[PDB]
């Protein structure tokens, strides 16, 4: 009520229902800083319910229980204390919440035909009692090469934000682009964290085995030469700042990514030596039109992305003989989630048909979303006009001279004089730009948009898309 | 019966159905006596070999497989009744067998295998006119995948072997003349003028020849062609089968008096259980590649201890061991899951801190 | 509908820029100004010439070095061929970013043709059936035998690591996969024959060294050397069938005959423990050294230059 909430209050019992299959440890390190915390003793319905709103929240964040079933029950504490301090200063709260089932296997199979399509689904989670999750994707094709998942997460110490995932995988991407296909076989070593704050921090390890096989009949000499075997044994940090509002359908605040990934260098061991570092920054301010009353709708977004390739020598010295990058490490630019009005790889360096990748790159956007007349703003449908640009160049040796007859080996000053006239050929000519409109889906599970582009400015041998051109999916730029 | 020859069971009014089966039976009837062999219709799996045609010198006990290993050893180890620009016939006659051997094989798939017209009709018969009850549903589909990937290399299949039919039918009379020509060169009648090969590759010839020539099948094309373009080898076939197979070739000592009482002897109950219990665990999706590869090492190394060398010894013992402490270690393990308490209780309350 | 919006796509883009350059492997590799065959070499071997040691990737090199071709070789891998197996050219680039189509081994010798750095009829005419069923040595005999050999034998084991794992890879694991995976491809082409092979043991093919005969390979292949000993002794000049210069039937033997004398040709002690007569050796002792002189002659034809081909 809206006068019950200045009445103090003490947390005298805390009880919980339907975790039969819960380690009291996982419940034991959340729940007591809880208990505890009325000692303030003073307005206390006021606060320790968003408290116990928030440890809820967090018992959410373990996946084991069941949304649907979240229930917390309140009531009076009918022990009459001797010389209450305060009114109902003796209050207990009941909290009611149904697991989810301990194992899900959804063994589509289709044995007797000859495509298999055996997805198996074997999800058997919270072994043990302290939220572990082991997750099963193993699937199979028409007698192709058949794919492999294998992940097992935990929480560190019975701790939801601190989690840290073992996974084993076997795939096979496909790369339309570049006339080519991707086979992927490697294990992962994640640890996942957040922030109080709300930031998530992530520190991966992976050791996967690249092949390029498959290669189309209009494959071009470059990936014909970067066709082969490749080991890339790495270690990656990726930190998100997403204070955005909806993440599908920025209207307020921002987002800063940082994706700095070290493969080769040091104690890590491969075919592939470099310091790859992506950062992305976002945000978006809405716009009140005085005349109209609450949110408006209209907001003037905005994005940029940068990313840098450096070839390192393999060993633990920084001075050295660094191999160039592979198509298989370098960026890609141009799309739908990318920058907009091009094919998908439609930017950057392209041997023939085939879009070879860059080192350096740098996109941008400015969009402004509209609401739609007729149609309230808290809508999903949104209408949208953008003004994507971008540049992705790769990194040669022209400025450095007497190569040697042995190739394929540069030395600390000649990568670092490459690397340096690379970023400076972003900063000369007009970048790869499109403009275009279109409307936006804001569904909640991924956001849909479709627009009528229209390149502006582009190099020879970019591909761009002149019509209508649809894009989904959780990023963009 | 010094040396016992297994071969494929008799068809199409031959002695056996296999190419290379029946020319070491027409090697075997002109070279040896009739009562210094014996041969014994049988199955892969019915030898250590996993080969056919194997012969067992009883002499010895040493098994050898394939026809030209049959004929090399013959003629190192003689039995007692044995009577086989020298050099320049010598030359002809191995590159002939190797040519046979690589390209006439492909050309008799093609024809009796791929062709699933054929195949349905008298080569699928014909194998199960010659097996024990359970097994013509796993060793004729191994032989017949067997023969597609020999013949996959000829670029045909079961639609071309029969308008884009008129255009498959000129591949295939290509592919037979491509054979045929090459064959044709050589006097396989022994007769007057032409090359002159060895016994063995005369053997080898019809051994092939007869399998492409006399089968009545419902797609006839490669009968046919040969009817119709190469008399001589036409000539050379038929000469060659009224001279050594009469009626049928029923003459030959069969063991036991008779074809199909000479497989009575490894078909017994028990012997065709365990067979057919092989194939069924060769074919499991996940073990089954594993059990066919130990099972083919074990199987060879009682072929070369049976031909005299010195194995190294096998180490079934450890991997015994090591997946019977792999189970014991499962089952320690889901027994102290299964029956563990449960981890919390129904219901859990906490108390006001002392 | 089409005509009218014609008018206004057409106008976009406003400003086209020249191409983006390639990235620094792509202009080291694929720049040059002759026509490159990728074969299975080193990166010493290569920027010599010298040849590769696949049989495959060699007959097809000694083909067009008999063809007059001025071009260079480059290592490479299977994957990159058009055909998924090596070798193939790749003609020089005519723009920075555009190539013209690879040439694959089938058209190797047509592309030779048409630019005479001639009469090639000989390196690819039709052979008379006697040398049809000669070639079919060549062919299957020799080429199981070496199959066998250089994967199958553990003795040779640290030569095929060195010559296909060790440049694939720097990782153990990686090696190991790709040993296996080239051991089992090996032992499948050696099965599907009927000498040393031919066994049924379930429905997928046999892909392991104990499904195989190395007795009867072995047989074979020293069969196959004599009878091609004989045969090119029946010719009255230096070559098969009598003709002036080296053709197919000459290439496709010296791919499988210099490879086996360069790397075979081992000592006499590892072959008297065994009882074993080295591939080279028998290469060697072949006829009266018939094959021998062949290689050696076909190492001055069309490696003139080239001095430490001995072994
Ligand atoms: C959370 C606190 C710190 C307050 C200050 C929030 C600030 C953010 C959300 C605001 C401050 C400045 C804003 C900002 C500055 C300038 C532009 C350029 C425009 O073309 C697109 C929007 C953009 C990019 C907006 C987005 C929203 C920003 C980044
Ligand atoms: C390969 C590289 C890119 C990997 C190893 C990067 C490692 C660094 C950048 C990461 C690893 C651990 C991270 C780290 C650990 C803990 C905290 C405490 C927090 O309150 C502030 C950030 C801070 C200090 C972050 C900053 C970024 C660190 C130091
Ligand atoms: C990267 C994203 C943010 C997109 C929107 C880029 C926007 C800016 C940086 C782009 C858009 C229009 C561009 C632009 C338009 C016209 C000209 C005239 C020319 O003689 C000099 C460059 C100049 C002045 C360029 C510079 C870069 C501009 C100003
Ligand atoms: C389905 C496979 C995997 C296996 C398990 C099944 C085997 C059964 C159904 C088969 C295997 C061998 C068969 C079998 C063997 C021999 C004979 C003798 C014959 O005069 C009557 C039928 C009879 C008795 C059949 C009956 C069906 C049997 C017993
Ligand atoms: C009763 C006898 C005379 C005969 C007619 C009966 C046969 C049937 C009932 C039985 C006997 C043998 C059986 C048989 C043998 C072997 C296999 C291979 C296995 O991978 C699939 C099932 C399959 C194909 C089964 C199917 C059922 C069969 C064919
Ligand atoms: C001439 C006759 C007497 C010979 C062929 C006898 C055949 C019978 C007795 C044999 C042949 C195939 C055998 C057979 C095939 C497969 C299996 C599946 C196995 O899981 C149980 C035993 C079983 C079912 C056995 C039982 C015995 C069978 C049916
Ligand atoms: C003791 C073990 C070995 C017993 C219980 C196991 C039997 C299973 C695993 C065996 C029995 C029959 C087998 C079987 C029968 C027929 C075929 C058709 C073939 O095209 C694919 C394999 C397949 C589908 C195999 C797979 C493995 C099966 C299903
Ligand atoms: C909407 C604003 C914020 C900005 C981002 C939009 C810019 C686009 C729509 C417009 C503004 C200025 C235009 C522009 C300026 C000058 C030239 C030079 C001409 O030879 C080619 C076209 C070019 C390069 C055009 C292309 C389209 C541009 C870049
Ligand atoms: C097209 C781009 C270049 C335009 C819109 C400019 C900026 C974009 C990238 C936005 C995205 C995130 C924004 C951003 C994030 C957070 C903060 C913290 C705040 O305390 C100062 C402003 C600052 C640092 C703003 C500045 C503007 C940024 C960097
Ligand atoms: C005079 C010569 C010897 C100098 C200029 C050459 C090289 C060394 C000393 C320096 C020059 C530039 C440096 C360099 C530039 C940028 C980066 C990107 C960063 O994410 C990782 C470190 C890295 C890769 C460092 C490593 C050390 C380098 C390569
Ligand atoms: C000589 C002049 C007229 C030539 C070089 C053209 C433009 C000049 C003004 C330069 C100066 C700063 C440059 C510039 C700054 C920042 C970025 C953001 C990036 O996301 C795309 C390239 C872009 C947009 C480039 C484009 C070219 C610019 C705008």
């Amino acid at each position: 009520l809206d006068e019950h909430i200045l009445t103090p209050a003490s947390i005298s019992t805390l009880e919980v229902h339907g975790a039969t299959n819960t380690r009291r440890s996982l419940l034991d390190q959340i729940f007591k800083p809880v208990l505890e915390d009325t000692a303030a003793a003073g307005t206390t319905l006021g606060q320790v319910l968003d408290r116990v709103g928030a440890a809820t929240k967090k018992l959410a964040r373990f996946d084991i229980f069941k949304e649907e079933g979240f229930g917390v029950f309140l009531s009076e504490a009918a022990p009459p204390q001797s010389a209450p301090p305060t009114d109902r200063t003796d209050l207990d709260i009941s909290i009611r919440v149904k697991e989810k089932s301990r194992l899900v296997f959804s063994a589509g199979t289709d044995f007797g035909n000859a495509e298999g399509s055996a997805y198996t689904n074997a999800v058997v989670r919270n072994i043990f009692g302290g939220a572990e999750t082991l997750t099963v994707n193993a699937s199979t094709g028409t007698r192709t090469r058949s794919a492999y998942n294998a992940t097992f997460s935990t929480p560190i110490n019975g701790n939801p934000d601190l989690r840290l995932s073992v996974e084993a995988l076997r795939s096979a991407t496909q790369k339309p682009w570049a006339s080519h296909e991707e086979h992927l076989t490697g294990a992962n070593l994640r640890l996942a964290w957040l922030t109080e704050k709300g930031d998530t921090h992530a520190l991966a390890y992976s050791s996967v085995w690249r092949q390029l096989t498959g290669l189309a009949p209009t494959a071009s000499p470059t990936v014909r030469a970067d066709a082969g075997d490749s080991l890339k044994s790495s270690l990656t940090h990726t930190f998100t700042r997403d204070r955005r509002d909806n993440p599908m359908l920025p209207q307020s605040g921002y987002l800063f990514r940082s994706v700095s990934e070290l493969a080769g260098w040091g104690p890590l061991n491969g075919d592939v030596s470099f310091a790859k570092t992506e950062v992305e920054a976002s945000g978006a301010l809405p716009v009140a039109i005085p005349g109209l009353a609450g949110k408006s709708g209209v907001s003037v977004g905005g994005g940029l992305r940068l990313g840098v390739l450096y070839p390192l020598p393999l060993g633990y010295s920084l001075t050295g003989a660094a191999q160039p990058s592979r198509i298989n490490d370098r960026f890609q630019l141009g799309g739908p989630n990318d920058v907009r009005g091009f094919k998908i790889g439609g930017l950057g360096p392209h041997d023939g048909v085939d879009a070879v990748g860059g080192d350096v790159f740098a996109a941008g956007s400015v969009n402004a979303l509209l609401p739609l007349p007729r149609t309230g703003p808290d809508s999903p449908l949104r209408l949208q006009l953008y003004a994507n640009a971008g540049r992705l160049v790769a990194l040669n040796s022209k400025g450095t001279d007497k190569e040697g007859k042995e190739g394929l080996a540069m030395d600390s000053a000649a990568v670092f004089k490459g690397v340096k006239s690379a970023v400076g050929k972003l900063t000369n000519g007009i970048p790869s730009l499109a403009a275009g409109v279109g409307l936006v889906y804001a569904h909640p599970v991924a956001r849909f948009e479709l627009n009528f582009s229209l390149p502006l400015v582009l190099r020879r041998g970019e591909e761009g898309r002149k019509g209508l051109q649809v894009g989904v999916g959780i990023s963009f730029l | 019966g010094a040396v016992q020859l297994h071969v494929w069971g008799p068809a199409f009014g031959l002695p056996s159905i296999d190419a290379e089966c029946l020319a070491a039976i027409a090697y075997l009837a002109q070279t040896l006596g009739s009562a210094d062999y014996q041969l014994i219709q049988s199955s892969p799996s019915a030898v250590p070999t996993q080969h056919l045609p194997t012969l067992y010198d009883s002499r010895t006990s040493t098994w050898i497989g394939g026809f030209t290993s049959i004929t090399a050893h013959l003629h190192t180890h003689p039995p007692p009744t044995f009577q086989s620009t020298a050099a320049s016939a010598t030359a002809d006659g191995t590159a002939y067998t190797a040519f046979l051997s690589a390209h006439a094989a492909p050309l008799l798939a093609l024809s009796l295998y791929v062709s699933s017209a054929n195949y349905g009709a008298a080569t699928r018969p014909a194998y199960s006119a010659v097996l024990p009850l359970p097994l013509p549903w796993t060793e004729p589909p191994a032989v017949r995948a067997a023969m597609a990937r020999r013949a996959a290399h000829l670029g045909l299949s079961s639609l071309d072997a029969d308008t884009p039919e008129q255009k498959s039918r000129i591949r295939l009379e290509e592919a037979a003349r491509e054979v045929l020509d090459v064959l044709a060169e050589v006097d396989w009648a022994a007769g007057g003028g032409g090359r002159q090969v060895a016994a063995e590759v005369r053997c080898l010839a019809f051994g092939y020849l007869a399998l492409m020539l006399l089968p009545d099948v419902p797609r006839p094309w490669l009968r046919e062609i040969m009817e119709g373009r190469y008399p001589a080898l036409c000539t050379f076939v038929r000469d060659f089968r009224a001279r050594v197979f009469p009626q049928g070739g029923k003459l030959l000592p069969w063991a036991d008096g008779g074809a199909q009482a000479s497989a009575s002897a490894s078909a017994s109950a028990s012997a065709v259980a365990l067979r057919f219990v092989r194939a069924v665990m060769a074919e499991v999706p996940l073990v089954g590649e594993w059990w066919s590869r130990w099972w083919t090492a074990r199987k060879k190394r009682e072929v070369l201890a049976s031909k005299g060398a010195k194995p190294a010894p096998s180490n079934d013992l450890l991997l015994l061991l090591g997946a019977g402490l792999g189970l014991t270690v499962v089952g320690a393990g889901v027994f102290f899951y299964r029956g563990l308490p449960p981890f919390g209780e129904a219901v859990q309350v906490w108390r006001k801190p002392v | 509908i089409p005509r009218p919006l014609q008018r206004l796509f057409d106008y976009f883009p406003l400003r086209i820029y020249e191409p983006n350059e390639l990235p620094e492997r792509s202009q080291q590799l694929t720049s040059g100004d002759l026509p490159t065959l990728y074969v299975f070499s080193t990166d010493s071997d290569a920027r010599l010439g010298l040849p590769s040691f696949n049989p495959g990737c060699l007959k097809w090199q000694t083909l067009l070095r008999l063809a007059n071709l001025d071009f260079r070789i480059l290592p490479s891998t299977n994957h990159s061929s058009p055909t998924g197996s090596l070798p193939f050219l790749l003609p020089p680039r005519t723009s920075p970013t555009a190539s013209p189509a690879p040439i694959p081994a089938s058209g190797l010798l047509s592309f030779a043709r048409k630019n005479p750095w001639l009469d090639l009829g000989h390196l690819d005419a039709d052979l008379p059936p006697r040398a049809q069923a000669y070639l079919a040595l060549i062919t299957h005999s020799l080429r199981n035998a070496w199959l066998c050999a250089l994967y199958l034998d553990p003795t040779h084991d640290a030569l095929l690591r060195r010559l296909y794992v060790d440049p694939a890879s720097s990782s153990r694991a990686v090696r190991a996969a790709l040993l296996h995976q080239l051991r089992r491809a090996a032992a499948e082409q050696v099965a599907t024959a009927s000498s040393g092979g031919g066994k049924i043991v379930s429905l997928a093919p046999v892909d392991s060294a104990d499904g195989i005969d190395e007795e009867a390979v072995y047989r074979s292949a020293r069969d196959a050397l004599d009878a091609l000993a004989s045969l090119l002794r029946e010719s009255e000049t230096a070559w098969f069938f009598g003709t002036e210069r080296p053709g197919s039937f000459d290439a496709a033997l010296f791919s499988y005959t210099h490879l086996m004398v360069e790397y075979m040709s081992e000592e006499e002690d590892t072959e008297s423990a065994k009882g074993r007569v080295s591939l080279g050796r028998m290469v060697k002792e072949a006829g009266n050294g018939e094959l021998a002189e062949h290689r050696e002659r076909m190492l001055g034809v069309a490696w003139p230059e080239w001095d430490g081909y001995r072994r």
